[PDB]
This record gives C-alpha cells, structure tokens and sequence, in this order.
C-alpha cells in the first residue's frame, strides 16, 4: 500500500534547518496535511502552560510517524500502523542506549524544551520530538520526577522535613543495564504531582468504604495508623470524593502506562537503528 | 548385607582362593570389627564358584546397557564357555 | 543459467489489469480479460488455487529473525526446533554474548539449589557455567526483579552448528517460520511437565487465535516457569490467573510485615504469541539418548512478545 | 483476505424488521465465532444479555475483549451479513446510536454494552425468537466515567444518587439502566478492587500528606476543592513521621507496577483507534488498536 504521508511546507528551508533535520532524522514525530500542528510542539509552545497530562493525553490521541528523507520543500514521513514495522533511531540529546531491550515508551520530554526540540526560525512553528526511551527508563524518570516535584514543594512550603540536595543526590541520576543517566532537574509536572497526592491521600477512605461494603480478614492487612478514621460523613461529599477519587485514578493508572508502547527486535549499537513494530 | 561381586582372573582355583583372602583381607578384619563372633555358624566369610573359562586377550571388552529411561555400565564376554564349580568357603 | 531463469518466471508478481477508458475498443478486451481472469479466479478448478500462490504484493509478512551469539557450552544441538528461547538482560556496554535459556537449561537453574529433572540434566548436566552463566540469582529471585531482566524472544528456527561462539537464530516477532530456502515449518516445541492448558483447569465464544502465556513466578521452593495456553485476551487472562492464584493471596496474606516488598509481589506474565485456535495443540514426543518427554507441539505459531505484566 | 461471513436466518424477516435493520448498518457487532457461516442463534451479545436475568456488564465486557468483533454491511430478507474486525484493517463505522455521544475529539472509541437501556438497542426478530442487542459505541473519557459509575453504584447502594446514576457528558444528560446487584464478576471484580486498596492502603508515601497539607493552607488550588478546607488527623497521624528517600522510590517502584495492574484491571473492553473522522458522513475509518 502507499503510506507515503507528506507535510505541506509553504516556508523553504535555510541550510541549518536542513542540518538540524538530517541531525534527527531516524526519530519519531506525532500528527495531528497541516504544518502547523504537526508535532508535539504545539504542547511546548508559549500558548499553553507545560502541563504533563493535557500532553500525554493528545500524544495518547495522536497518531505517530516516522520519517525518512528531509528536503527543503516538503516533510516526508511514514505514519505507524500495527500492521508492519519500521527502522526507528535513538537521535535524542538525552541519549539512552537500547542494548537488547525489547521494549520502548513514548513519553512526553520531561527533560527540558531544548533538550528536544527542533527550532525553525523562519518557519512559523517550534517543532519537539516525544521521548522515545526503553519502558524501566521511562518509570524510572518517571518516579523521579514525580518524587522531586512532590519533595521539591514539600521544601517551598517548609523545608524541615526534607532536603533538596538530600532528594536530589539519589533522584539525579538513573542506572539501568550499567548505563548512568543523569536526571537535568530545576511550574512543570505540577498537574501530575498534584493528581497522585490529592489521590493517594483520597484512598484510606476509599479503602474502608471498600472492606465496608462486603470481614476482619482483610481489615486485618491495614496497618493500625492507617486504619483508626472517624466514620462520620454525609452521602454528598462522600460520593463526590469517590467519583473524583476512581475518574483520577483512571487518569493516573492510565498515565502510568507510557502510550502506544514500542517493541524493537534487534538494536544495531553501530547504526543507532532497531527494527520496531506498534505494541 | 551379602554381595554377588564378580572376578575375572587368569589363576588357578588354588590361587584365587589365597589370592581372594589377600584381597579380603581388609574385610575380613571389618566383620569381625562391626560385629562380634558369639555363635559358631557367622564365622564363616564368603564363598566363590568357577563358572567359566574364555580367552584371556579379547575378554571383557565394555560395553553398556540400555532400559527404558536409564543406562548402566555393563561387562561384556565373549565365547564362552560355561563350567560350574561347586561352593569353596574363602573366610 | 535457464533453470534460474525458468524459476524466476515462476516467482514473479503478476503486471496489473489496465483499463483503457480513452479508446473504447480496448476497453471491450479490458473487461473480457476481466472477465477472465475472475472466472478462472473463482470456479472450483485448479486455476482457482494457482491464484492463491502469487499472494498479491496484509495478508502475508515476511517475519523478522532474532540473530544472537551464544557460547555453545550454554547450548544442547539435540534439540528439536521451536525451542522458546528466554534472553537475559545483559548489564556490560559492549558484550555480544547473551544468556539465552532453552527450558531444560532454564529447568536446571531453576532447580539447582532446591522427566524434566531427567531430561534437563541429562543434556545439561553442568550446572556450573550456567548457573555462571548469569551474574546472581538467589539475590534477584529475593528482590523480585528477575522477571524484568528476562526477556522471551521466541521460538528458536535455525542454529547454525558451532565449536565455539555458537549463534542462534530466533522469530521474536511475527509469523514463524524456518530460515531455510527450501521451505519448512517450524512445530513450536514446548514440554508438557511445565505446560497446562488452562481450560483443562477451567472445566465458550470460538475465538480467532488462542495465545500462548508464559508466567514465571516466584514460588516458596523458587523459580517457577508455566507455559500457559488460554482462549482469551491479555486484560483477561491476568484475571483469569488472578481466580486461578488462590493459594498465592493466602501467601500473601501470610507475610504480615508490609515493609519487606518482596514477598507481595507474585510473578509476571507475559503473552508470547498467537496461534491457530482452531488446529489446536498436539502432544509429541522430543527424544533424547537415553529417555523422552511429551512435549506440547504447537503449530502456525505467529509469535509478537508481550511484556512483563506483573500480578 | 475475503472476511466475509453469512449469519442466515432461520426464517423470513418481516418489513419492519428490515427497516430496523436497515436503520442500523455499520453498528459494532460481536460474533461468537470466526468461522465462514454462523447464525443468528448465537449472534450478537443477547446470548450474554437475555431479559432473564440480572444485567451484568462486566461479564459481558471480558465477552466483548474475549470474542471476535464485526461491523453489519448488508440486511437482504432471510439473510443478513457481517465483516469481521481484524487487526491491520481499516473499517468505516457510522455513529448510528440512539444515545447520540459525538466523537468530536477523534480519540480512541470504545465498545460497551448497553448499559443505557436495553430498549434503544433490543433490535427485534419475530422472525426466530431471536433478541440480538447492539453494543454501544463511546470514545474512553465516557467509558472511564460509566466504568466508574458501574463500579459505584455497587459501592453506594447502602449509603442525590441521581448524579451517580446518570451519566454528565457536555452536550447532553442521558440515564443510564443501574441493576440493584451487579452480579458474580462485577462483585468479583469489586472484590479485586478491595484487596488492592486494602493491600496498598500501607503502600502510599508520606510526603505527599504535608504536600496536601501546605497546599490547602498556603495555595488553594482549582484541585484542591474537593476537601472544602478540610483536613482529617489521618493525614496529621501519617505525618508524624520525617521522610526518606530509599523507602519511598522502593514503595514507589512496586506503586508503579500496581497502577499498572489497575490500568490494565480497568481496561475492559475493545479500544479502537481512530483516524480522520467524518463529521458530515458520521462515519470513521478506524483500526482496532
């Protein structure tokens, strides 16, 4: 079949536009054709905050496409299907080494704007690149991450219970398979870390309306600080907290998986390309 | 607990009786160590029999033995010639 | 010269139909050799059959090929073909070997430290460089992170024979089938001592492909491989194995400290592939030398891995 | 690949039924096999769904993701034929549902059943004493929330209610049908939900309780407003302690593993993925995700 998608360039590129293109050419790039919303940039632009979840919900939504061959008119680039597979390649700033893992996520680029990006200066937009990254890298920043911004706040508001430096010396780096990655950490991430706190400190009464609607069995595996809680409370706020607590808990469950996850067969660490089907 | 161990030897009976007692003579000395001799009938140790001559050069060539899931070393003798003798007590 | 000439005039695609709409008379041939070819296309005949030979190049795929290199001491070349195969993670940048487990080799890992027993290691009976052969293992099966550092890449195709520096050849994704010009097919050979099939267990909507699951889990004794057979889809069958774990949540309700972790996670699944549902799983027989185990033989095997879904 | 089966009837249909039919062409259908012909015995989710018994959801959720899914082409008399769904191919699929939920945002639909009334979708054959339902069609923010809303009434039914029965979408407020009981797999699966959270109820952290703790007194936000200035002492009780680092990415990591057991937990059904959507044909070329 054809598959052959083309962007409508209306701008000609200048010759560093071309560089930095052929620069990242084996990446992944989402959709919405337009040239406009093309890519996630429209996310990481100066219109809307850089919220987390707003992100990972369209890229969730949004198709993706790799690309092949840049020229100075036009945008030539294989959408994904599960059907067949494509050769991808890990050209991200933040590098990360697929030596055999067979699996790979697509995250939003929590490691800065810059660090992914592609700035067209006489175009009208600024195009970014999601995260392509193996899937124990990508919880792996994710838990630390979103640890830094639930302790970076615990310290704005009173740092006499945590450190910044303390938190920042086990959560600025990851290691995984001998690789040491180091985590470039500073607002951002705030919808997410804001979800996972207002949803974890929802479910002790979640919990107990559970072991309460069907006995000591499993009232006995809550510890004693975590079980002792007044049972006074009306119908209306209650049932809200409870819709709220299961509609963001979906939300959280369904962030934590990382999007159309992708699977590679064999990584050439001398081409920097894996074959990669949609799984 | 009695054992069937096998000899092949290229020695007379006159022989391998004496050759036998040299050889058990370890074994000799452990019964009468692990169990003392009170009644007259255990004082006794074995006894051989000659079942058979062959030729001294091609005898015995090894080979192995097959059941259903399991294999077990095996002795293999050619051409015989099978001549019983009767019971000669070793001690 | 015309024998390969005579063969590649056989292995070639059809050219295309035209439809001349400009002129009018040619359009009267185009559609009688329409007509035509359907007819002969369609009808009970053997030129209906001929037709499902040129393929038309979504309906076939060529398969991708997983190509490691192995020593050949961590290897058994007896072995029959559609071995599942199990990669572990290699830590080291640039090491090029890896540690695969055939589930006779992976039988004897398990078990060293606690028939399959006999066949395992009856063609592995060095437990020493295997057990070597991975950096730690009482360790990563009591943090219960061995499940992420093992990786299934399918059922073994082709092995190219070796002194040393043996190689492997694996589907990991997609349709198995050998590697060889000549063509055959690969029975995916998986034993029975460790397989089940889970509606034996069970005891009804007829499915398009039933898949196949493997579960290693973390049992008291140690590791456990299960080599499950299901009807029915991932988001199912963990439930499924969520009823069929019942002695495994009285374990875990055993543990009372909650701070030692290891102890509430029960294992991971993963779904290996999916093949024919309707021409289901034979039981067969893989010999060796001195005994032979049944063996659960699966065929048209269209293999995509699935990752670790913990329960 | 000709996926083409014939589901023949049994006997004649009438003129109204053809209509009916005809009113619903290219409407998500589950088959029960996959095989060349099947028949209308068997088609369908009313051998899941019967008037007999207790409407129960979940069960027919793991037959939906279990069995084969297909969309209705052609209604001719004493015939009918449906195309299989399988993955790699593109079909057209027209939002003909009586509870009309537009898929403006183009995201991935989802499969459900007709939670919202058997009556809208009861499709009728007098030909045979067939009762074939129709699966409904909605994209996932919907489905999360009937999800939800399926998997509180079960919860609530012993302790207004009219917000938990009916569904809040942005256009339009349609009333769903809420069984009493919900069953042995919607109990089951309530049951699982229960002794995860009483398991991982002592899994949590203990930093984001000061977070919420400085967040309510300091900076209100709009997500702060469910608690309506509001603090219990379990949250005082569980922050009387300092906190670490090791610990918490150790819960973290296995907190990680256990949301995703809950995503996939709560991923019931089909998810299609769709791709340019049609807003004046009201139809959708869509592959199976």
């Amino acid at each position: 079949m054809d598959l052959k998608v083309v962007v409508s360039l209306s701008s000609r590129l200048y010759t560093d536009e071309i560089a930095k293109m052929q620069q990242r050419i084996g990446c992944i790039l989402p959709l919405a054709q337009n040239v406009q919303g093309l890519g996630l940039g429209q996310v990481y632009s100066l219109e809307t905050v850089p919220d987390y979840v707003s992100m990972y919900n369209y890229l969730s939504d949004c198709t993706l496409a790799v690309l092949d061959e840049v020229s100075v008119d036009s945008l030539i680039l294989t959408k994904i299907v599960p059907g067949q597979t494509y050769a991808i390649k890990n050209k991200y700033q933040p590098f990360f080494q697929w030596h055999g893992t067979g699996s790979l996520s697509v995250m939003p680029p929590v490691f800065g704007r810059e660090h992914a990006t592609v700035k067209l200066e006489s175009n009208d937009v600024d195009i970014v690149f999601p995260m392509v990254l193996p899937t124990p890298i990508a919880e792996e920043v994710l838990q630390k991450i979103l640890l830094f911004n639930v302790y970076s706040r615990v310290v704005m508001q009173a740092p006499g219970n945590a450190d910044m430096l303390d938190v920042h010396m086990h959560l600025g780096s990851v290691s995984y398979l001998g690789h040491h990655y180091e985590l470039a950490l500073p607002a951002l991430l705030d919808n997410l870390s804001l979800y996972f706190c207002i949803m974890v400190t929802l479910l002790p009464r979640a919990s107990m309306r559970l072991v309460r609607g069907l006995n000591l069995f499993q009232e006995m595996v809550p510890d004693e600080i975590a079980r002792i809680d007044l049972d006074d409370l009306s119908v209306a706020d209650d049932l809200s907290r409870m819709r709220v607590m299961m509609t963001y808990l979906q939300s959280l469950a369904s962030l934590f998986n990382l999007g159309p996850r992708l699977a590679t067969a064999a990584y050439s660490q001398e081409t920097l390309t894996a074959t990669c089907w949609l799984r | 607990g009695p054992r069937f161990t096998f000899f092949q030897s290229s020695r007379g009976h006159c022989q391998i009786m004496n050759i036998l007692r040299i050889y058990y003579s370890p074994s000799i000395m452990h019964r009468y160590a692990v169990v003392q001799p009170l009644h007259i009938e255990e004082l006794t140790f074995g006894a051989v029999a000659c079942l058979g001559t062959f030729s001294a050069t091609d005898g015995w060539r090894r080979s192995a033995f097959n059941y259903r899931g399991s294999s077990l070393p095996v002795v293999e003798i050619d051409s015989f010639y099978s001549n019983v003798s009767d019971w000669e007590v070793i001690l | 010269r015309r024998r390969l000439q005579r063969r590649i005039a056989g292995l070639l695609p059809p050219p295309a139909r035209r439809l001349n709409i400009s002129r009018g008379s040619e359009f009267t041939r185009d559609v009688r050799g329409l007509v035509e070819e359907h007819a002969q296309a369609s009808s009970l005949s053997a030129a209906a059959v001929w037709r499902a030979g040129l393929l038309a190049p979504s309906g076939w795929r060529p398969p991708v090929f997983g190509d490691f290199l192995i020593h050949a001491s961590s290897f058994n070349n007896a072995e029959a073909t559609g071995t599942p195969l199990f990669q572990f993670k290699q830590s080291d940048p640039f090491s090029g070997v890896d540690a695969v487990f055939t589930p006779l080799s992976l039988f004897i890992l398990m078990n060293h430290g606690r028939g399959l027993t006999r066949m395992a290691n009856l063609l592995y009976d060095s437990p020493a460089t295997l057990a070597d052969l991975v950096p730690d293992f009482g360790r990563l099966v009591a943090d219960r992170r061995f499940h992420n550092f093992i990786t299934p890449v399918g059922p073994l195709v082709e092995n190219i024979k070796s002194t040393y520096l043996n190689k492997i050849t694996t589907v990991v994704h997609g349709p198995v089938v050998s590697k060889a010009i000549p063509r055959s097919t690969v029975k995916v050979t998986v034993p029975q001592e460790a397989f089940v099939d889970l509606d034996a267990w069970l005891s009804q909507p007829c499915p398009a492909d039933a898949r196949l699951y493997v579960a290693l889990t973390y049992e008291e004794a140690g590791p456990r491989f299960t080599f499950f057979q299901s009807s029915r889809g991932h988001c199912q069958i963990m439930n499924i194995l969520r009823i069929y774990y019942s002695p495994s949540i009285m374990h875990r309700y055993a543990v009372v400290q909650p701070l030692h972790i290891e102890e509430l996670t029960f294992g991971a699944v993963a779904c290996l592939g999916t093949f024919s549902a309707t021409d289901g799983w034979r039981r067969s027989a893989f010999n060796y030398r001195g005994s032979s185990l049944p063996v659960v033989e699966i065929d048209s095997f269209y293999s995509n891995v699935s990752d670790w879904e913990v329960i």
